[PDB]
């Protein structure tokens, strides 16, 4: 008679890596390393992405004429761009600290568009042929929309003095811009007065912009720029605006009704009409485990990224031949 | 293995042993079984699966990247942010591989420790009155029924009454 | 007879953590994380901070009258600023470079104040009544005191062309400033020079303002701003002034006599009249410990900060039950 | 524990013994007492002291936090620089965390293997000489005064003289 | 040692034993020699290998340091650059440093634990045909020649002949 | 007759650190730290470094005349410069964006020069006479090799209207300057017209420089000063300089023939005339260690560098006494 002691075996062929020996067979293991993702940009949480397809924030924000999806867009959870979106500046020209207001998007779920400027005010000056064959709209020249491209009205363009008190109980997006002309025989044709500046105030901004003139070469069609500036209005503070020429007025800005986790994602990918608790640029991730190795780039609750093809625990012991 | 047990001085594992992780294998006239102990089991158990949370949530608190845009004449800052960024990642991803290795190394010598203290245990209650064959095996020298390998596995091994 | 082998046990209760095993009762052990200070603002080696209460650092350093306190400061171990200082700018507007100037000072242990251009030297222009009510000193409106509001004498702002030769074998810090004013109609009351400029050069700084006029919300009762500029001089090296108009003179600079060691803590906190060799924002440390919890921005000899609540090693062995 | 001593074969640990970590305790005709191992104690315990200077020492050199102040229009690298800072506070905050755990873990089956190797090195001075019993404790075939006692804390257990 | 037996109850080392690290001396009639254990050795040489190798590539990506300009109002993130560029050196330092003394810790045990291991093999074998001395060596009742010791160093050591 | 079971012991005297055990000797160990290097400044992989000496990478591009050791450069493996090379603007003055444009050439391994603008060309104005004494070459006056510095013929400094085409399918580094003279006499003896500018435009770029008067400290024996300014032309876009005054026009500009992985070290030493596959500062590498502890900035196939003073891994076992 005899008793033994021992350990258990099975059918097991699952693998761990150790310090001194590579693909150990063992009798039970557990991944802890999420491998896959469905492959498609997703609501989160519920929440629609504002996917602006070929738009740029630029041209949804200055309400250019192919982004008219885009007008009075609903709220977030996250925005979807693309790294090369052909509909950004239908004019050409630079946007002022874009970067950092794309970064301010961030903080932010929703907007609400509303007219600070109506287009019709300006009884004084031309307000309706600001156009230009770059921003093309069903055929027709077009425009930023949410701006106003000033001209002239019977060969004389009168000094601008325009201000705006934020009532609304919230920040306030404003956009404006500057053109410049090609040559000082346009700067003439358009505003006339040939030195002309745009005067910027508000409790903290002081700008005073002058239009530089400057030989270019064609972009979309045009060899004269539009550099369009913003600012943050905080509640029951005014902006005022004085200008002699080369003025882009304001007719809406955008209000900052809610403010939360959002980011500016970067893909090519369209939208699956899936819903996540987990989202990468690549797809998105529906596991419990506590790492992945999609892409680090994630927004929502997700698992830690890491750059390793394997992670296996042993759990169970060194299984036999 | 550290201990000398697993795929040592025992060379095999049971695949009839299904119940648990360490046990006993019984054979005398009446017949022979696995039966798994539960104590030395049940104790394998608890440590891994606190191990495995224990790993889990070191790890739960760690770099998460964040989306920042530059333009052309900010490329230094551009370059100093992707740097820290994957940097970050580089560290990250070494302390996971590098933990899971090594907490695998010492999960296996746990297992192998288990064994090794559950055979020790054994021995020292059947002392002289078996014979020690080499192999995770103790022959004994009286008839054995299954009420006295019972004894063997409750820890109750009358040494006295065998002697 | 008998011997036996055994091990220590004792009526300890303290616990370790351990991968497998949580709250494991040892015979000894050793805290490793210093989790208390004394709540106090505090002074460092023997050495004061300079505490600047309700003054900003723009505040001190252009000698804002509410700041009076802060003339000829002592040498200071650390800097000590609130989060919202109301004493900053009395007169409204924006210090260039604020932030690397503030970056300076992390390096700098003691400034010591001297006189370059003297109040009264200005015999060709009116120097005294430059002031506003913005910055109020025992009832009457008062300025910075560091630097001269210079206006016309007599309806007439002669150019002005000063030069100062650093004779000091130190670096010195120079600070000026333009003013901003509302309407081409107080341009001409306070200066008549319709077009002005202030130029500032030295072997490297090669600098040229103008005024920018906009229409400016009141902050602090005026609409008018104040635009503030420095430079650091190196030893024989000087500085020259040409200016027809709006221009703020520096009459003191600060020289820069040690350089150390040093910080500005952002702390709400006063001062506990206590010392140590270890300083928090929340409070000082005194403690043999290699790790804290307390804040992670420290000055002085300390511990490492971590964010842990608990660090425990175990000395001893399993204690018995 | 991984060698099976503490809290295994030995159930546990001894109020009476003040003066070391591990030792002996005896009982005979004369008396009963407990003696302190000093040789397994002092090694035990420069071990333990240089582990936690070593500690100590490998950490003392680690990020540190600076004070760095950005406008309203620098979000980008303040956010950069937050990150940052916090990105190093994670992991050192998990170097520290981790590696007290693991050699916490480290140490107790370091005092668990210092009571087996002083409990082996007794069993094989007094090999068939005494009875293993199971439980820490060897009962001797002949008489052992205090003298003899002695001898097996000694190392000089004279062998040949009692069988 | 966590195993007791290098520096242990084995004493010392052997000078005398060239082709391998562990092994057996034997002394009878017909003369004296070492003989190194090949498969215990050729165990060590490649769990020592696969662990050098191991650390080397889990070192093999990390932190780059790169030079980066700034001017004179560039200054905070200069600063900024200078504290990333660091504060991955102390991360990275820090793990070389640590897990070389964690590791070569492990490596140690590790020798101690083979040589235990195959001490143990070697009793096992023996059972009660020899006397267990207490310092590794095993003394034959019966007079073992050169086949004899061979047989022992086989595995194939025919117990039911010598007893 | 006995068997014994034993454990190998040498004559080693190396050592290894544990936990709880320093300087413990083993019979064998592995030293993983590479400590030593040839202290040379060396080819890496048979290409040759651009050791531009005392020159700057200012110099080197805007062609001063003590760096005509480096007019048409081979390419490079890495380029070398000082900390603080004596030969950089010869004339006083800033390079615009130093650091963006260093930062371009680690992406660069070859320039290739060509002439955009002949120097013959400037036909309606003077452009042989623009010199200082500030850079010299062979006792006489000269300037900055890459750049003509035009001034007016005949008491007249007519509008200058240039424009240049890429049609090379390359991009193109080009540079250019404008003057800062001391006051507005100095301005019309070189330029005859008191308000000048420069405007510059590509596709991209919009820029209108303006000359700044100011009274500056003499560096190199003159308080004039020049400002440098560049861009990248892309292929098949054209360049426009149109200017009255103050402009310093690009004669040749540097194309990208090349672009690879290169550095530019900071290194007061010279050239070894060695080969090597990994380079530092400090010398050259040549091991097969896992990591060194020479100096963190290397380039080329490297060990990991870290601050250890010392990394060995026993191998074998504990050595006896
Ligand atoms: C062969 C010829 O001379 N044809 C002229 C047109 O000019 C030609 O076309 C241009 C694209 C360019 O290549 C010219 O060199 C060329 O001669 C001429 O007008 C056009 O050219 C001007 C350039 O100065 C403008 O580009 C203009 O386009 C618009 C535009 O769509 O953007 C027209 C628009 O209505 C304008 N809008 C406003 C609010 O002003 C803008 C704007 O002025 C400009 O973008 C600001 O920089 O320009 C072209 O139509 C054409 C009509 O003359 S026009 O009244 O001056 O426009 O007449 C052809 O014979
Ligand atoms: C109802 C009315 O018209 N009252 C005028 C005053 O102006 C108005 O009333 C103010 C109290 C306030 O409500 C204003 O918005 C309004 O215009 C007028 O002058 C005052 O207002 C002006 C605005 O143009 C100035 O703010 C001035 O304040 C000072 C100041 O304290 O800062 C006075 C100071 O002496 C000036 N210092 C210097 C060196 O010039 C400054 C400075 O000019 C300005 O800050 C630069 O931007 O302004 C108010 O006193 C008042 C007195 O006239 S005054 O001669 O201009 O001072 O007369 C009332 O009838
Ligand atoms: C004692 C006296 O008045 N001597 C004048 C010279 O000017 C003075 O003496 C100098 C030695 C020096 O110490 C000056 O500080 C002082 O004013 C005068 O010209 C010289 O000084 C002027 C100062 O404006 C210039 O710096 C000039 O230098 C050059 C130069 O080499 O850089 C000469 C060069 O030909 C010029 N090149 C071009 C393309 O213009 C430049 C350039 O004008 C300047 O750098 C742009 O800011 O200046 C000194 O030669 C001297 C000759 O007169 S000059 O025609 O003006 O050159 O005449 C003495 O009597
Ligand atoms: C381990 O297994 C993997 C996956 O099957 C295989 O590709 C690899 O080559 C193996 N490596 C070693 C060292 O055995
Ligand atoms: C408008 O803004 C001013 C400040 O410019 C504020 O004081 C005022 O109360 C605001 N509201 C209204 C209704 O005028
Ligand atoms: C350990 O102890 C703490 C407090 O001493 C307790 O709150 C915690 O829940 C315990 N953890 C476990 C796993 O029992
Ligand atoms: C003043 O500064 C000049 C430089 O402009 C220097 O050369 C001179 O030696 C300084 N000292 C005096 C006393 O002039
Ligand atoms: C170990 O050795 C080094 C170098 O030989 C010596 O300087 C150091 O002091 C020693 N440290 C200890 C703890 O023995
Ligand atoms: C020159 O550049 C223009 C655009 O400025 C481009 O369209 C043209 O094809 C280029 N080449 C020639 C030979 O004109
Ligand atoms: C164990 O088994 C025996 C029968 O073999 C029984 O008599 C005894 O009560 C049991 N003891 C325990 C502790 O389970
Ligand atoms: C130990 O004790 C015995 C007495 O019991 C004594 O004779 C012997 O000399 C001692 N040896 C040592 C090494 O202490
Ligand atoms: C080992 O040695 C004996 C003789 O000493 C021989 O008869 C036997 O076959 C050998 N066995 C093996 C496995 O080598």
């Amino acid at each position: 008679d005899q008793i033994c002691i021992g350990y258990h075996a099975n059918n097991s062929t699952e693998q761990v890596d150790t310090i001194m020996e590579k693909n150990v067979t063992v009798t039970h293991a557990q991944d802890i390393l999420e491998k896959t993702h469905n492959g498609k940009l997703c609501d989160l949480d519920g929440v629609k992405p504002l996917i602006l397809r070929d738009c740029s924030v630029a041209g949804w924000l200055l309400g250019n004429p192919m982004c008219d999806e885009f007008i009075n867009v609903p709220e977030w959870s996250y925005i979807v761009e693309k790294a090369n979106p052909v509909n950004d500046l239908c004019y050409p020209g630079d946007f002022n600290d874009y970067e950092e207001l794309k970064h301010l998007l961030s903080r932010i779920n929703h907007f609400e568009k509303i007219q600070i400027i109506p287009k019709s005010s300006w009884s004084s000056h031309e307000a309706s042929l600001g156009v230009s064959s770059a921003c093309p709209y069903q055929g027709k020249s077009s425009f930023f929309r949410n701006v106003v491209w000033l001209i002239k009205k019977n060969s004389t363009y009168p000094t601008i003095k325009r201000s705006y008190n934020n009532t609304n109980q919230e920040d306030l997006l404003v956009l404006w811009g500057i053109h410049h002309p090609n040559d000082a025989a346009e700067q003439t044709k358009l505003y006339q007065n040939p030195t002309t500046y745009i005067s910027v105030g508000t409790s903290t901004l002081n700008q005073r912009l002058v239009p530089r003139i400057a030989t270019r070469s064609k972009v979309n069609g045009q060899s004269g720029r539009m550099e369009f500036f913003w600012t943050i209005l905080k509640p029951n503070d005014a902006i005022n605006f004085e200008s002699n020429g080369n003025f882009i007025a304001p007719e809406y800005a955008y209000k900052i009704v809610k403010k939360g986790d959002s980011t500016i994602m970067k893909s090519e990918l369209e939208y699956g009409n899936c819903n996540t608790k987990c989202q990468t640029p690549m797809g998105a991730i529906n596991s419990s485990m506590p790492f992945h190795n999609i892409h680090p780039l994630t927004i929502g609750e997700c698992p830690k990224y890491v750059k390793s093809n394997r992670l296996v625990l042993a759990t169970g012991l060194r299984n036999s031949p | 293995g550290l201990f000398g047990a697993i795929a040592g001085f025992i060379e095999g594992g049971w695949q009839g042993m299904v119940d648990g992780w360490y046990g006993y294998h019984h054979s005398n006239e009446q017949g022979s079984g696995y039966a798994a102990d539960k104590e030395s089991t049940q104790k394998a158990i608890d440590g891994v699966t606190n191990k495995v949370n224990s790993i889990i949530d070191k790890m739960n608190t760690q770099f998460e990247a964040v989306g920042r845009e530059f333009n052309n004449l900010e490329r230094r800052i551009e370059n100093l942010n992707k740097k820290m960024e994957d940097g970050f990642l580089d560290v990250w991803t070494y302390n996971a591989e590098l933990l899971v290795l090594m907490e695998n190394e010492r999960t296996l010598d746990f297992h192998d420790s288990n064994v090794k203290n559950l055979y020790d245990k054994v021995r020292l209650q059947l002392r002289d009155n078996a014979k020690e064959l080499g192999n995770g095996c103790f022959e004994f020298y009286h008839k054995c029924d299954n009420e006295c390998m019972e004894s063997v596995r409750n820890g109750t091994y009358d040494y006295p009454q065998y002697s």
